[PDB]
This record gives C-alpha cells, sequence and structure tokens, in this order.
RNA sequence: GAACUUGAGUGCAGAAGAGGAGAGUGGAAUUCCACGUGUAGCGGUGAAAUGCGUAGAGAUGUGGAGGAACACCAGUGGCGAAGGCGACUCUCUGGUCUGUAACUGACGCUGAGGAGCGAAAGCGUGGGGAGCGAACAGGAUUAGAUACCCUGGUAGUCCACGCCGUAAACGAUGAGUGCUAAGUGUUAGGGGGUUUCCGCCCCUUAGUGCUGCAGCUAACGCAUUAAGCACUCCGCCUGGGGAGU
C-alpha cells in the first residue's frame, strides 16, 4: 500500500474539499481504516478531522444506505 | 451571595441573608414612588379574608414598568435597587429623552448597560420584544398574556421561561412552573432570567424576621377545637382522624385539584405541570 | 564521577577500551591502575569541555587480557577516612587500595610513611 | 509575545547586548507568565492541570532568585524592587 | 485568521439573499474584522435535511479579526432564521 | 576568590498530541407523548410466569419533548505527575519532543513534616432525570433461595458549588544520574545519501512494544522502558493470628 497524501505531496486537508474526502468513506458513510486506505497515521488524523467538519455542515453524510 | 451569620445567639443560629452585592444605591427615585398601606388580610367589608397577614415594615410602592412600551428609544441602566414589594431587584432606567422608569432587574444586568424595547431590538438581557420576534429557546421573563396589559408571568427572583415554538398567532412557552402554554405572539416578553436568584436560599432564622415581612403565626388545625376546624378536638394529640386532611372550610386539602373545571384557558394549556 | 563502574561493566564484557570523563583524581587513579599495565596512550584534544579527552583506559589491547577480573567496591559518598596505622590490604595482598593522602597512596607501608589515609578503595 | 520585557531586564544587568539567559531576564519572563497565568486561574478556578504549571514556574523563579541572592546581593535587591517581589 | 462557512435557507430570493449576506458581512466588519476574501459555493444538496431544507446556499467568508467579531457572528447566526448552519474554523 | 560548558535553565526555529478550564453546536439510538395505517399478540426464559396488549399493544410511518453517551476514525496509537483524557467549533491555558547553540554559567538531585491533586462509591445544597439501576416489589428457580434468571423499580449514575481522600489508585517494580550485546515493529522529529520528487537506503533523538546476550534471580522470570553494574536522597518490611482491632 501507499499513502495518497504522502505520495501526492498534500500537507493540508481542507474540510470543504469534498471530492477528496469521498475517497476515504464507505458507501454507508463510515470513515475507512488505515488498513484499507493505506494512508499515514498523521494524515489519518488530519483526514478524520476534515471528515467530521464536513459532516457538521452536510458536505458529507453521517449515514446513507 | 448569601452571607451566613455566626451563632452569637440562639436567634441568629442558622440565619442567612443576602449580601445585597448587586444593589448599587440605597435611595429610590422619588418620582416613581407611591404610598402603600398595609391591609392585614382584610377586605372591603373590614373582615379577615386571608389568614396570617399582618404588620411588618412600612413600605413605599415603586412603580415598575411591566409594559415595556418605549419602543425604539434606548435606555441606560442607572441603578440596581432593593424593592421591598417583590423578591426581584429593580433597575432604574434613564431613557434618552429624560423619562425615568423602573424595570425588573434581570440576572446579569449592569449599571451602564443600554436596554431597548420593541420588535427591532436585539436579543440581549434586559430588552423586551413581542414574542413573535423572540427566537425559539430564548430564556425570557415578564411575559404578557394580553397585548398591552403588561407582563404578568415569570417575575419573581430567579424565575425564567423558555420559548418552545411558534403557531402563527400563538407562541408556545414553557413557564417557570413547567407548564407549557400558548401565549399570543403579540404579547411581549423581556429577555433573560429574573435576577436575585439566591433569594430562595435565605434561612429566615428567627420568628421575629417573619413578623417584619408581615407574616402572622399559623395555628395548626389539629390544636383548634371542633367549632374552629375539622381537625379540632380530640383528647391529647390526635391524628387527622378523617378520610382526608381538610382545610379550615371543610374541603380536602391534600391532592384535591382546585383549578375550575370548564376554565376558558384550558384550550391554551398544552402540557400541565 | 565513578570510573569504577565504567571499568567493571566493560571488564565484565571483556571490552578492549573505554572512554571515561577526565578529572584530576580520575586521571591520578587511572595511572595508579596503569602501574600494573593498562592504558597504552590517550589523545589530548582541543579543550571544549574539561574532560572531553576522557581517560581512554585500554586494559584489553589483545583478545584476552593478561590482567583480567578487575574488581573495585569501596567508593561511598559517606566518607571513609583511614588511619595510617589501620590501612587495609585487599585480599591480604593481590589487591590495592587507593588511599588518598596529602602526599602518598597505595600500600600499608605507604600509610604510616606517607600519612593521611583519606579515601579508601579496593 | 514581548521582547519588550527581554530588552528591559537585559540592559539593567546585561552580560551581553543580546543577553537572553541572565537570571534577571529569566526571572522577569517567569514573573510575566506567572502573573498572566494567575489571572487565567481567577476565571478558570478548577483548571488544576494548568495550575500545576504555575507551581513549577513559581519554583523555577524561586530557585533563580535564591541563586542571585547567594551570588550578587545588590543585583538581587535591584531585581525584586523593579519586578515588585518580596521573597 | 478565520474561515466562516454558512448555509442559507433555499427559500430565498436573490434580492433577500444579498440582504442576508451583506448584513452578516457588516456584522463582521463593523465589529473590527477585515474580510480578506469571500466565495459563493451557491445552492447545494445537503447530505441530510435541516429545518426542513433538503438543499441550501453555501456561503464562505475569510476574516482576520480578533475573536470578538467572529464570536458576534455566531450569536447572530444562531438567532437568524435564514442562516440554517454555520461554522467558524481557525485557519492554519 | 577566579574560570569553564558537558548538567540545569533562557533565546531562536520547527513538531505532534482524547493535557486542562469555559461557552456554544452536531448527528445516531433509546424512552415518553400525539397522530395515521393495521390487529392479536408482544415480551421474556433452560423451560416458564409476572408484565405490556382489543380502553387497539407489538410492528410500521410521521412529528414533538427531553436526558445521557459520543458508531466508523481507533492503533501493546497519542497526551497527562498520577487519577485520568475520545463528536464538532471557538475562547483561555499547562507541559512535552526535535533542531539550533545566541545567552546564563552547578543556577542541580532528592525531599520527613507541610501544601496541593486524586477512579468509583458516598455526603451537603440546589438543579436535572432518557437509558441504566444498589434498595425494594412481583414472577420463577430451589429442600430453602432474603441469590444467580425474568418483569418492574427508588437512591445513584448527569450538572453547579462544597465535602470525602480511598481502590488489585498495579508495572503488585519510589525519584535522579551514569554505565553495560543484539534483532524487529510502531508514534512525533532531525540530518544525510544517487534521485525531479514520490520512494528507497543509511544515520540519529525522544517515546511506545515484542524477542534476546552478559549479568541477576528461590524459582518464575527481568534484561538500554533492568529485577544488571553503580552512586545520591526518600518511603517501607522484620513469623502467622489477635488487628489495621
Ligand atoms: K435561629
Ligand atoms: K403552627
Ligand atoms: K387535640
Ligand atoms: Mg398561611
Ligand atoms: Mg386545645
Ligand atoms: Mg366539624
Ligand atoms: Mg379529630
Ligand atoms: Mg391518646
Ligand atoms: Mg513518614
Ligand atoms: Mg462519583
Ligand atoms: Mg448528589
Ligand atoms: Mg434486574
Ligand atoms: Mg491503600
Ligand atoms: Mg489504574
Ligand atoms: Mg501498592
Ligand atoms: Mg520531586
Amino acid at each position: 500500500k501507499v499513502c495518497y497524501f504522502t505520495s501526492n505531496g498534500i500537507t493540508h486537508i481542507d474540510y470543504k474539499d469534498v471530492d477528496l474526502l469521498k475517497k476515504f468513506v464507505s458507501e454507508r458513510g463510515k470513515i475507512l481504516p488505515r488498513r484499507v486506505t493505506g494512508t499515514n497515521a498523521k494524515y489519518q488524523r488530519k483526514l478524520t478531522a476534515a471528515i467530521k467538519r464536513a459532516r457538521q455542515m452536510a458536505l458529507l453524510p453521517y449515514v446513507s444506505g | 451571595a448569601i452571607k451566613k451569620y455566626k451563632p452569637t445567639s440562639n436567634g441568629r443560629r442558622g440565619m442567612t441573608t443576602s449580601d445585597f452585592a448587586e444593589i448599587t444605591t440605597d435611595k429610590p427615585e422619588k418620582s416613581l414612588l407611591a404610598p402603600l398601606h398595609k391591609k392585614g388580610g382584610r377586605n372591603n367589608q373590614g373582615k379577615l379574608t386571608v389568614r396570617h397577614q399582618g404588620g411588618g415594615h412600612k413600605r413605599q410602592y415603586r412603580v415598575i414598568d411591566f409594559k415595556r412600551d418605549k419602543d425604539g428609544i434606548p435606555g441606560r441602566v442607572a441603578t440596581v435597587e432593593y424593592d421591598p414589594n417583590r423578591s426581584a431587584n429593580i433597575a432604574l432606567i434613564n431613557y434618552a429623552d429624560g423619562e425615568k422608569r423602573y424595570i425588573l432587574a434581570p440576572k446579569g444586568i449592569q449599571v451602564g448597560t443600554e436596554i431597548m424595547s420593541g420588535p427591532e431590538a436585539d436579543i440581549k438581557v434586559g430588552n423586551a420584544l413581542p414574542l413573535i420576534n423572540i427566537p425559539v429557546g430564548t430564556v425570557v421573563h415578564n411575559i404578557e398574556l394580553k397585548p398591552g396589559k403588561g407582563g404578568q408571568l415569570v417575575r419573581s427572583a430567579g424565575t425564567s421561561a423558555q420559548v418552545l415554538g411558534k403557531e402563527g398567532k400563538y407562541v408556545l412557552v414553557r413557564l417557570n412552573s413547567g407548564e407549557v402554554r400558548m401565549i399570543l405572539s403579540a404579547c411581549r416578553a423581556s429577555i433573560g432570567q429574573v435576577g436575585n436568584e439566591q433569594h430562595e436560599l435565605i434561612n429566615i432564622g428567627k420568628a421575629g424576621r417573619s413578623r417584619w415581612k408581615g407574616i402572622r403565626p399559623t395555628v395548626r388545625g389539629s390544636v383548634m377545637n371542633p367549632n374552629d376546624h375539622p381537625h379540632g378536638g380530640g383528647e391529647g394529640r390526635a391524628p387527622i382522624g378523617r378520610k382526608s386532611p381538610m382545610s379550615p372550610w371543610g374541603k380536602p386539602t391534600l391532592g384535591f385539584k382546585t383549578r375550575k373545571k370548564k376554565n376558558k384557558s384550558d384550550k391554551f394549556i398544552v402540557r400541565r405541570r | 564521577a565513578d570510573m569504577l563502574t565504567r571499568i567493571r561493566n566493560a571488564n565484565m564484557v571483556r571490552h578492549e577500551k573505554l572512554e571515561i570523563p577526565a578529572s584530576k583524581l580520575k586521571r591520578e587513579i587511572a595511572e595508579i591502575l596503569k602501574r600494573e599495565g593498562f592504558i597504552r596512550d590517550v589523545e589530548f584534544v582541543e579543550d571544549s569541555k574539561q574532560g572531553i579527552i576522557r581517560v581512554f583506559l585500554k586494559y584489553g589491547q589483545n583478545n584476552e587480557r593478561v590482567i583480567t577480573g578487575l574488581k573495585r567496591i569501596s567508593k561511598p559518598g559517606l566518607r571513609v577516612y583511614a588511619k595510617s596505622n589501620e590501612v587495609p590490604r585487599v585480599l591480604n595482598g593481590l589487591g590495592i587500595a587507593i588511599i588518598s593522602t596529602s602526599q602518598g597512596v597505595l600500600t600499608d607501608k605507604e600509610a604510616r610513611a606517607k600519612q593521611a589515609g583519606g579515601e579508601v578503595l579496593a | 509575545i514581548t521582547q519588550e520585557r527581554k530588552n528591559q531586564l537585559i540592559n539593567e544587568f546585561k552580560t551581553h547586548e543580546s543577553d537572553t539567559g541572565s537570571p534577571e531576564v529569566q526571572i522577569a519572563i517567569l514573573t510575566d507568565s506567572i502573573n498572566n497565568l494567575n489571572e487565567h486561574l481567577r476565571t478558570h478556578k478548577k483548571d488544576h492541570h494548568s495550575r500545576r504549571g504555575l507551581l513549577k514556574m513559581v519554583g523555577k523563579r524561586r530557585n533563580l532568585l535564591t541563586y542571585l541572592r547567594n551570588k550578587d546581593v545588590t543585583r538581587y535587591r535591584e531585581l525584586i524592587n523593579k519586578l515588585g517581589l518580596r521573597r | 485568521k478565520y474561515e466562516v462557512m454558512y448555509i442559507i435557507r433555499p427559500n430565498i430570493d436573490e434580492e433577500s439573499k444579498k440582504a442576508v449576506i451583506e448584513r452578516f458581512n457588516n456584522v463582521l466588519t463593523s465589529n473590527g474584522a477585515e474580510i480578506t476574501g469571500t466565495k459563493d459555493w451557491g445552492k447545494r444538496r445537503l447530505a441530510y435535511e435541516i429545518n426542513d431544507f433538503r438543499d441550501g446556499f453555501y456561503q464562505i467568508v475569510n476574516v482576520q479579526s480578533d475573536a470578538a467579531a467572529v464570536q458576534e457572528f455566531d450569536r447572530l447566526a444562531k438567532i437568524s432564521d435564514d442562516i440554517i448552519r454555520h461554522i467558524v474554523v481557525k485557519e492554519e
């Protein structure tokens, strides 16, 4: 596996960048593990924050199917 | 805050008092005072119609503005004052045009604060708006029931009501009691909890202090004689010795509900307390 | 300021050499030890610290030391001051005690002669 | 951030022009942080974790003040008067 | 440095849309803020309904205030019937 | 008394973090209430019964009220002196790590008493009370069953302020410092390779794990995060009961 954020050289994850965050959630809406996505620990923290901010303002869903 | 006195005598043991920290002056506004004689619980026939009322300290009435009807004119809080006629403190407002009025002092309010009434006022503690203009979840006090009549509900020290919802002509309001009730959306309310919230914690301490506040002794029914009370008589002490505890006038007095059946306001009471 | 443990630990694992922070008395101990046949030479360098040079004690030049099983003990912060008369001998000879004097060290004869017992080692 | 407090109590007893580690400067910065943190704790009475921070600063400052007093008796007296400490 | 995103209710004319946005910009600027950037994401489908609004107009603002401004934004944004969601995030 | 910079601090530049305090906010689920549809069960157990249901339950749909806890992320992962800390946002605020060495020049370590913090339960005053649930009741079970199981259910669990000061408060391992084979994960950094980066590789600091030398151990085991080799200071032990009386 390889980290999307380390490989592409992304050092900051916007909550508003929806299309990026859709790569790291399930069909149902649940945040995908590091085992599946292969992302780094530091980015997985930054990502998770971004997901949770997105869900607050209805950019991403809590639960959906 | 509550000041606890030291037990320097049996009278003083347990007694507590307000520190009166919020009070900023000792002298009321002379132009807003009116005379107020005691009545002893006696009606226009001269007869005692309410028990246990009598004596106490002489008091002057402070004319409170319960209507809050100087719309759009800003007013500055000049004082917070003791009022002997009610549990809450009152605030002298200096209006920009030179009119002075007293209002109930909300929790928080400071000398110098600007207050404002009317439909285009901010949701700040001390402002007063028609209930149609007050957001859901706002804590309010001094609620009108009839447009223009003045605030009647939620005036005592520390009391508060919350606006729950809007049904066009009516707004739902949770009252202090916990009763949820419909109030006309044109009825005003004042923003915030009423102040002097520690009032209920006061330990009156001695018999005499009750007498200063105009309360005369309560005699229990069970130590009266049968001609005075349903509980009267019996040799030695007696239990209630009746199907129900009774009032002095022979109604049941423990659980018996006394709100008039076929009250007109029943349609506006959503959830009872 | 305990070279002894540094020595013991390296001596246990049959180390060739060890770098001990230098001090006047730790220098003067290493030479007392060298009287047997440890240390070949050291490298005095441009002084930044006062001991960066170290002692560079090299008691294991060959694979196995001819002088092996080095052992010390008597070094407590509670001060142990020996009488010139009552200076001890480690193992009744076959071991030395670095008895710090105003002017002398080492054997029992180097006590009543030299004088101040002072420090006592083993 | 204030290098104001640095350049003040540098120059009073300056070893270097760009002295930072003078006891004067340290004690002054500690005094500024201590006093700032006290006013946090006036509001946040039950912030115990931060308050342990205060007690460490206080202990640093005391130890640096005991250091001056033993070192330079005059220099100590000048510092406590300007900061307005007692000990 | 703060980003202030907020959703406006979708039942809004473009006249009254501007009236809201211009008022909340004036809430920031009047209370000692400098609006150093704005953006309009426009009408979007919400991931979940809020206040019976399946969709809503998103609206970003960037400010370089000192707290009191963006604090005052929140209390007015909560009061207002037109702002249906809002956040304030500190910038990195 | 005079020096020094290796200890210990400061400055400067980075880094990570469920460290703490305050205010606000979000979604899911449970419960209750109202209403629509619908009709005879539901629920529960080892098996039952008490319960709840035709005064229409359960199920299903919609809305309302309220409280509490924060799926996924989540990891011998992180942070904290310990207790502990897990939705989001802002406000205030403590510490740690790395690098740089401009500055300070033993300013250090430990620390009886003292002062503070300290899970849960408990206590006081005032709130709140969905869910859970000591007590208590009923149903079972049983020789009995003041239990386990079932159905209810009060305090309490939650909040504010105050008190209490204890836990197998555990790593059953006091703190500080140095020294003494390796191998391999992982967290946050740093430097340096050929390379445009990514990436790979080497080195390195501080954590966090596993395996394992020497040494230690009554044995089990410990083993650079020592229970090894040392030094400093504190706490504690001296057969079992009686008695933490
Ligand atoms: K009394
Ligand atoms: K009585
Ligand atoms: K009687
Ligand atoms: Mg009465
Ligand atoms: Mg009688
Ligand atoms: Mg009678
Ligand atoms: Mg009778
Ligand atoms: Mg009798
Ligand atoms: Mg003791
Ligand atoms: Mg508790
Ligand atoms: Mg309690
Ligand atoms: Mg049960
Ligand atoms: Mg104990
Ligand atoms: Mg524990
Ligand atoms: Mg123990
Ligand atoms: Mg200590």
